[PDB]
C-alpha cells in the first residue's frame, strides 16, 4: 500500500514509492522521464514550504487582529502601509540576496554535494545530506529527518498550496480576508457560501 | 491620447454613431405590431446594440475620427486586454492542439501499419492523449530540455 | 451461468441472438438492434439497465404512492412535475451542489468497482467492515443488505435477480409514462387513471 | 456495434463531430458573451 489517489485506478510505473508522499497521482503523466521527476520533487519542496510559510503569514495575523490583540491590516492591503523604507529599496534588497540563496541551493540541485562548504570561512561545511534536504545548520533543533516526519511536511505543504488557491481565489470574489469569509459562513452557513457570493 | 486617438466614452462620433444604429433599428420596430414576435425581436436587437456600445465605453476602447475603436498592439499596459492576454490564450490554445496531436502521431508511430490508426483515429488512445495539453507548456519545455523535442540526426 | 437453450423469448418462435445465452437475470432475447454484442458493452449495458432500473422504481413510487396518497385526503404533496421549484429551506443550487457531491463520491466508488471488479468492498475509514457481495451491480454487505435475504444458493438468487429486473423494467416505463402524460395532457397521474376509469371508452389518448 | 463503432470514428465522421462540437461551443460562448472585442476580466 503505496496509498492511492484512485483506489479502482493503479499507480503510473515510474511512481514506486520511494520518495515521501507518492500516493501514484499523476493523470497527465508529467513525470514519465527521471530527470523531470527529480526537478519536480525539488519543485514542490519549495513551492510547498512557500505556500506554507505565506498562508501562515496571511493567517495567523488576521485571526490575531480579529480576536484583538495586533492591529496589523489585511494581506492584501498591506502593501500601501508605509515602513522605514521604500518599497523599492526593500525589493531590491530581497532580490540581491534572493539572488545569491536561490543560486547556491540552484547548485546544489544541479550537481548534489558542490555547495556544502561555507565560500568565507572555509570550516563550517553542511553534512552530507540529500538534495532538497539540507540539515546541518538549517536543522539546528537536529529532529530526525525521518522518512516519516518528510510525508507529513509534504502534505502539510500540498494542504498550504490548495489553501493559498483558495486564500486568493476568494479574495478575489469577495472582496475580504479568508477569516472574515470562514466566520460569516460559520454565522449562517446555509445562506453563505459560494452560490450566494457569486 | 495614443496616436491622437480620444477614449470612445468621452468621443463624440462614437456617440453619433450609436444614436444612429438606434434610429435605424427603431425605424423599422414602428411598422409592426407594437407586441409582435418581430417587435420582440427588434426590441431585443435594440437593447443588444445598447448593451454593446455601454459595454465599449466601459472597457474604455480608443476611438479615432472615424468613431470606431481602434485596438493598440504595441504593448502598452493599459490595453493589455486588447491583444496580449487574448494572444496569450490563443497560444495555449494553438499548443494544446499542436501537442496533443503530436502526441498522437508518436503513439501510434510504433504499429506496423501506422496508417492505419490514422484514417480511421483509433478514439481510445485520443481521449487519454487530448488531457496532456492542459500541461503542454511544461511538457513541452522539459521536452526541449532534455534534448528530445527535435529529432537529431536529422 | 446457466444458459437456458429454452427459455421463454420476448418473440415466440424466433431463435435469441448468440450473445444472449440466458446467463444474466431476466434474458429474454431482446436485442433487435444487437447492442449489447460486445462481451464488455454487454456488461456495462448490464450495469446500466440495473442501475437504470433502482433509480426508477425509487422514481416510480416517489411519484405515485404520494400522489395516490395526497389524491385521498391523507396529506398534501404538491405536483410532482411542478415540485422542483417549490422553495424549501434553503435555495435549489446549494442543494443541488451538496447532493452531487455526495452522489458523486458513491458513483465513482460504483465506477471503481465497475472497472475493477472487488477492488473496493472495503471501508476507507476502519479496515474491518467488507461489502459482502462478490458480484458487479450487487454489492452486498450490512449496508446495502443487511436482511441477508439473498445470499442462498444461485439458484434462487437468479430467479430473485429476475424478479428484481422485470419490476425495474416496469417502473422505468412507469415513470416514463408519467412524464409524457403530464406533458400531454396537464393534470396528475391518478387523475388520469381516476379518469380513465371513469370513461375507459372515451377517455384515452385520443381524446385530444 | 463493434464495426459501427469502427466506421463511427473514421477521418470524416469524427470530423464533422468534432467541429459540430466545437461550433456549438462557440456559438455558445458568443451568444453568452456577444460583441466582445476585449478580454476585460484582467
Ligand atoms: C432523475 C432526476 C430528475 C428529473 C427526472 C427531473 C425532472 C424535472 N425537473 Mg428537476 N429533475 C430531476 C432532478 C433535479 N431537479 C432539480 C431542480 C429542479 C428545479 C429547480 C426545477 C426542476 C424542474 C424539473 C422539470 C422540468 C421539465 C422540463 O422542462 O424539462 C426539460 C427537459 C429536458 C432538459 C430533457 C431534454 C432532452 C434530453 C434527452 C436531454 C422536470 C419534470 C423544473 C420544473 O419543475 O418545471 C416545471 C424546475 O423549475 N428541477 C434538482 C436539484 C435539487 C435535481 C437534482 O437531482
Ligand atoms: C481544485 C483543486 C484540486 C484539483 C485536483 C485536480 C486533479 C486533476 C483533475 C481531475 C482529477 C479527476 C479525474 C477523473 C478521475 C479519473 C482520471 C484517471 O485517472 O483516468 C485514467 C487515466 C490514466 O492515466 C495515464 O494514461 C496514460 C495513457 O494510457 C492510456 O490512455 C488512454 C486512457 O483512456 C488509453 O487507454 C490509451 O490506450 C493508453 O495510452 C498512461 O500511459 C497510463 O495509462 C496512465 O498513467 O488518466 C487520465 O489521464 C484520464 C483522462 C483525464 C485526466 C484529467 C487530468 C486533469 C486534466
Ligand atoms: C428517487 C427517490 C425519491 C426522490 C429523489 C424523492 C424526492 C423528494 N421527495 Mg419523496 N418519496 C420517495 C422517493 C423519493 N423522493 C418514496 C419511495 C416515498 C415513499 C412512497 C416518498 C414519499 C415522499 C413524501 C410523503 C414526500 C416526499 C417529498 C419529496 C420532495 C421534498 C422532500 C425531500 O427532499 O425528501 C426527503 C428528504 C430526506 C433526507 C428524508 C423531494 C423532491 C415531499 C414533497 O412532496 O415535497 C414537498 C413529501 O412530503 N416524498
Ligand atoms: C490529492 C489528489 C487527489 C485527487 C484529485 C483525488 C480525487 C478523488 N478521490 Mg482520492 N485520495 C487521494 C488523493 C486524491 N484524490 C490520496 C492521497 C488518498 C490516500 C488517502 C486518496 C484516497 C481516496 C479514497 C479511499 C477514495 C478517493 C476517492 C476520490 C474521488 C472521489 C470524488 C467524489 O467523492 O465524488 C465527486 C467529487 C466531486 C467534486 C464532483 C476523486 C475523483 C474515492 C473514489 O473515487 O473511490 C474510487 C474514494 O473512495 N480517494
Ligand atoms: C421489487 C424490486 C426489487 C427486487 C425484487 C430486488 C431484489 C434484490 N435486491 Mg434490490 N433494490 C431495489 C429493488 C429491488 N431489489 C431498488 C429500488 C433499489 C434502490 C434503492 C435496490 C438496491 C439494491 C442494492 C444496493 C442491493 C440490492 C440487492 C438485491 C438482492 C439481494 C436480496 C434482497 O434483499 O433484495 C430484495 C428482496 C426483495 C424480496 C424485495 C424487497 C422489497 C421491499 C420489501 C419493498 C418494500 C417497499 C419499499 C420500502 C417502498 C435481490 C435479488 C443486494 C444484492 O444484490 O445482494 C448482493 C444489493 O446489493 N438491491
Ligand atoms: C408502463 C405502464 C403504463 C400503464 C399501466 C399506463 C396506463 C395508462 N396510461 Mg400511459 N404511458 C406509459 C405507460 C403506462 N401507461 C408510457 C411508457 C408512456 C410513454 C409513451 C405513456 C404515455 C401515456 C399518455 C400520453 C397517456 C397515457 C394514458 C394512460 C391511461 C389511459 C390509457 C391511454 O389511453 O393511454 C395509452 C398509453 C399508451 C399507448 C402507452 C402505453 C404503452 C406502454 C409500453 C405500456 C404497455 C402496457 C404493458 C405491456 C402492460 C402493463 C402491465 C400491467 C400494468 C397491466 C392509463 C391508466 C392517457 C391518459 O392520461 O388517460 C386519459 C394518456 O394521455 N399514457
Ligand atoms: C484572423 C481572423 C479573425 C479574427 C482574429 C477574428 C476575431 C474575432 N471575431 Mg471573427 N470572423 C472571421 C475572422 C476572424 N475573427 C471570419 C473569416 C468570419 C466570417 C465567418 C468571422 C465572423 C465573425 C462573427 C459573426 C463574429 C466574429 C466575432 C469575433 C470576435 C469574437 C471573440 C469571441 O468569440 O469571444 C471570445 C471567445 C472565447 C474566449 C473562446 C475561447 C474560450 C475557450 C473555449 C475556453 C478556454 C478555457 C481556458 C473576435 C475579436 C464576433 C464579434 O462579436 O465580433 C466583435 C462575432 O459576432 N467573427
Ligand atoms: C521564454 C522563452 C525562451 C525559452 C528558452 C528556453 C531555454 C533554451 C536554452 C536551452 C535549450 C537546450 O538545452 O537545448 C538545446 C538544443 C538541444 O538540447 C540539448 O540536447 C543535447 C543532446 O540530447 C543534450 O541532451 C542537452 O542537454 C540539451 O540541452 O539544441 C539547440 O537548441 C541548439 C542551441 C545550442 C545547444
Ligand atoms: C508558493 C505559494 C504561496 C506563497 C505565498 C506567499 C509567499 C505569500 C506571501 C504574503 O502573504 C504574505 C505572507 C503576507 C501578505 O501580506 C503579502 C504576501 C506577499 C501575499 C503557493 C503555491 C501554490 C501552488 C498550487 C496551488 C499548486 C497546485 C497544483 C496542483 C493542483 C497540481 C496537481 C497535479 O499536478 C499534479 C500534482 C499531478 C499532475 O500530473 C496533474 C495535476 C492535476 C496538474
Ligand atoms: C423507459 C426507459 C428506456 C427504454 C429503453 C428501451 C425501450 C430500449 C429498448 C431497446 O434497447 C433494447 C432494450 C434492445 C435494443 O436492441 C433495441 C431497443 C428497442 C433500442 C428508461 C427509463 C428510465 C427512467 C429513469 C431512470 C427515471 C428515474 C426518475 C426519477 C428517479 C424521478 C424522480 C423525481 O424527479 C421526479 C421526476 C419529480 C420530482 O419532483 C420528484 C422525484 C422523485 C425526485
Ligand atoms: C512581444 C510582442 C510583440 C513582438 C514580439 C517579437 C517580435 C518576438 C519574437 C519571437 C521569436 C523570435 C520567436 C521564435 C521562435 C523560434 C523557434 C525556433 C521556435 C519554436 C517552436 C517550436 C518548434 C514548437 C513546436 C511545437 C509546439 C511546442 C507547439 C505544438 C507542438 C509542436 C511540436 C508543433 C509585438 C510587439 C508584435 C506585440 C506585443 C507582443
Amino acid at each position: 500500500k503505496k496509498g492511492e489517489w484512485l483506489p479502482g485506478l493503479a499507480s503510473p510505473g515510474y511512481l514506486t514509492g520511494s520518495l515521501p508522499g507518492d500516493n501514484g497521482f499523476d493523470p497527465l503523466g508529467l513525470a514519465e522521464d527521471p530527470e523531470n521527476l527529480k526537478w519536480f520533487v525539488q519543485a514542490e519542496l519549495v513551492n510547498g514550504r512557500w505556500a506554507m510559510l505565506g498562508v501562515a503569514g496571511m493567517l495567523l495575523p488576521e485571526v490575531f487582529t480579529s480576536i484583538g490583540i495586533i492591529n496589523v491590516p489585511k494581506w492584501y492591503d498591506a502593501g500601501k502601509e508605509e515602513y522605514f523604507a521604500s518599497s523599492s529599496t526593500l525589493f531590491v534588497i530581497e532580490f540581491i540576496l534572493f539572488h545569491y540563496v536561490e543560486i547556491r541551493r540552484w547548485q546544489d540541485i544541479k550537481n548534489p554535494g558542490s555547495v556544502n562548504q561555507d565560500p568565507i570561512f572555509k570550516q563550517y561545511s553542511l553534512p552530507a545530506g540529500e538534495v532538497g534536504y539540507p540539515g546541518g545548520i538549517f536543522n539546528p533543533l537536529n529532529f530526525a529527518p525521518t522518512l516519516e516526519a518528510k510525508e507529513k511536511e509534504i502534505a502539510n505543504g500540498r494542504l498550504a498550496m490548495l489553501a493559498f488557491l483558495g486564500f486568493i481565489i476568494q479574495h478575489n470574489v469577495t472582496g475580504k480576508g479568508p477569516f472574515d469569509n470562514l466566520l460569516q459562513h460559520i454565522s449562517d452557513p446555509w445562506h453563505n457560501t459560494i452560490v450566494q457570493t457569486l | 491620447d495614443i496616436a491622437g486617438l480620444t477614449p470612445c466614452k468621452d468621443s463624440k462620433q462614437f456617440a453619433k454613431r450609436e444614436k444612429q444604429s438606434i434610429k435605424k433599428l427603431e425605424s423599422s420596430l414602428k411598422l409592426y405590431a407594437p407586441d409582435s414576435a418581430p417587435a420582440l425581436a427588434i426590441n431585443a436587437t435594440i437593447e443588444k446594440t445598447k448593451r454593446r456600445f455601454d459595454n465599449y465605453g466601459k472597457q474604455g476602447l480608443l476611438c479615432g475620427a472615424d468613431g470606431l475603436p481602434h485596438l493598440i498592439v504595441s504593448g502598452d499596459q493599459r490595453h493589455w486586454g486588447e491583444f496580449i492576454t487574448p494572444g496569450i490564450l490563443f497560444l495555449y490554445i494553438a499548443g494544446w492542439i499542436g501537442w496533443v496531436g503530436r502526441s498522437y502521431l508518436i503513439a501510434i508511430r510504433d504499429d506496423k501499419k501506422p496508417t492505419q490508426k490514422e484514417i480511421i483515429i483509433d478514439v481510445p488512445l485520443a481521449t487519454g492523449l487530448v488531457f496532456r495539453g492542459f500541461s503542454w507548456p511544461i511538457a513541452a519545455y522539459r521536452e526541449l530540455l532534455n534534448g528530445e523535442l527535435v529529432a537529431k540526426d536529422v | 451461468t446457466v444458459a437456458e437453450p429454452d427459455r421463454p423469448l420476448w418473440f415466440p418462435g424466433s431463435t435469441p441472438p448468440p450473445w444472449l445465452d440466458g446467463s444474466l437475470p431476466g434474458d429474454f432475447g431482446f436485442d433487435p438492434l444487437g447492442l449489447g454484442s460486445d462481451p464488455e458493452s454487454l456488461r456495462w449495458n448490464v450495469q446500466a439497465e440495473l442501475v437504470h432500473s433502482r433509480w426508477a422504481m425509487l422514481g416510480a413510487a416517489g411519484i405515485f404512492i404520494p400522489e395516490f396518497l395526497t389524491k385521498l385526503g391523507i396529506l398534501n404533496t404538491p405536483s410532482w412535475y411542478t415540485a422542483g421549484e417549490q422553495e424549501y429551506f434553503t435555495d435549489t443550487t446549494t442543494l443541488f451542489i451538496v447532493e452531487l457531491v455526495f452522489i458523486g463520491w458513491a458513483e465513482g466508488r460504483r465506477w471503481a468497482d465497475i472497472l475493477n471488479p472487488g477492488c473496493v468492498n472495503t471501508d476507507p475509514i476502519f479496515p474491518n467492515n467488507k461489502l459482502t457481495g462478490t458480484d458487479v451491480g450487487y454489492p452486498g454487505g450490512l449496508w446495502f443488505d443487511p436482511l441477508g435475504w439473498g445470499s442462498a444458493s444461485p439458484q434462487k438468487l437468479k430467479e430473485l435477480r429476475t424478479k428484481e429486473i422485470k419490476n425495474g423494467r416496469l417502473a422505468m416505463l412507469a415513470v416514463m409514462g408519467a412524464w409524457f402524460q403530464h406533458i400531454y395532457t396537464g393534470t396528475g397521474p391518478i387523475d388520469n387513471l381516476f379518469a380513465h376509469l371513469a370513461d375507459p371508452g372515451h377517455a384515452t389518448i385520443f381524446a385530444a | 456495434m463493434r464495426d459501427l463503432k469502427t466506421y463511427l470514428s473514421v477521418a470524416p465522421v469524427a470530423s464533422t463531430l468534432w467541429f459540430a462540437a466545437l461550433a456549438g461551443l462557440l456559438i455558445e460562448i458568443n451568444r453568452f458573451f456577444p460583441d466582445a472585442l476585449t478580454f476585460p476580466f484582467f
